């Protein structure tokens, strides 16, 4: 179809704290870890097809600014004394055929997982942290 | 007896076009595990005489229509205890240099399943 964004990275809320600052490129990457639904094949020929109770657990992996507030936010969220869980949302906005409409990936039951690699470079720098959070269920819709 | 070590063409090739090989290695190998007869098995280099089907476990993975088996056989190894000149003759003269053969006690008098009255060509003679 035609498809116009505006805004080009989707605007990331969590906790009620909407990520104002991204890195450029990957600044978020919804990756889903374990298939939806797994089969199995029988002697005869049928096939047993059957839901991965994992079937929505995905990663966001985050590509925030070295030192932005959203870096702030979520280093502080990786210093707590206890795992703090995450419960936001990805909203895209964007048009089809000319018609506003709006994306919604809600992000249920997550937590830091994988940290950032902080590297500071002197002849390339590299300001960026990923933080990749491990949501229990993520659930777009449109 | 005549076919005692090899079994298979004793029960022979299955000969019908229904049953496909997998058919065939099943009901081959059912009829020498039911038979409960030794038979002989050839590993490379050598056609061992008796051996005794011990274990025979057929495997069908659910990624592959063949079947895997493993089947473990035993020689039954026997020697002979008593002089025999002759070490395997003809049918025709097994019986006749078979050394006198013996088998247990029994009470004739005490049988019921053949209790047939006597002759009566015998009562008077």
């Amino acid at each position: 179809s035609v498809i116009v964004y505006r805004n080009n990275q989707s605007t990331l809320t969590l906790n009620g704290y909407t990520f104002q600052h991204l890195y450029q490129g990957a600044a978020l990457v919804l990756t889903p870890v374990n298939a939806k639904t797994a089969r199995t094949n029988s002697i005869n020929g049928g096939v047993s097809i059957s839901g991965r109770v994992d079937g929505g657990v995905h990663t966001l992996a985050i590509m925030v600014q070295k030192h932005s507030p959203d870096d702030k936010f979520l280093n502080d969220a990786k210093n707590s004394q206890e795992p703090v869980v995450f419960d936001g949302s990805m909203k895209r906005a964007y048009t089809e055929s000319g018609t506003l409409k709006k994306a919604t990936t809600t992000l249920e039951t997550g937590s830091i997982t994988t940290q950032p690699t902080k590297t500071d470079n002197n002849q390339d720098p590299d300001d960026s942290r990923t933080y990749v959070i491990e949501f229990r269920n993520s659930v777009e819709t449109f | 007896e005549r076919l005692a070590g090899k079994p298979y063409e004793f029960f022979g090739n299955s000969g019908n076009s229904a049953k496909t090989e997998q058919e065939k290695f099943i009901d081959f190998m059912e009829a020498l595990y039911f038979s409960r007869r030794p038979t002989e098995v050839s590993v490379n280099f050598r056609d061992y005489k008796n051996m005794a089907l011990v274990s025979f476990i057929p495997v069908r993975d659910n990624n592959t229509k063949d079947t895997r088996f493993t089947a473990d056989f035993q020689q039954i190894n026997y020697s002979t205890l008593v002089y025999t000149p002759v070490s395997s003759p003809s049918k025709s003269v097994s019986g006749k240099v078979s050394d006198a053969s013996n088998k247990g006690g029994q009470n004739p008098e005490s049988n019921e399943t053949g209790e047939r009255s006597l002759l009566s060509s015998l009562v008077g003679g």
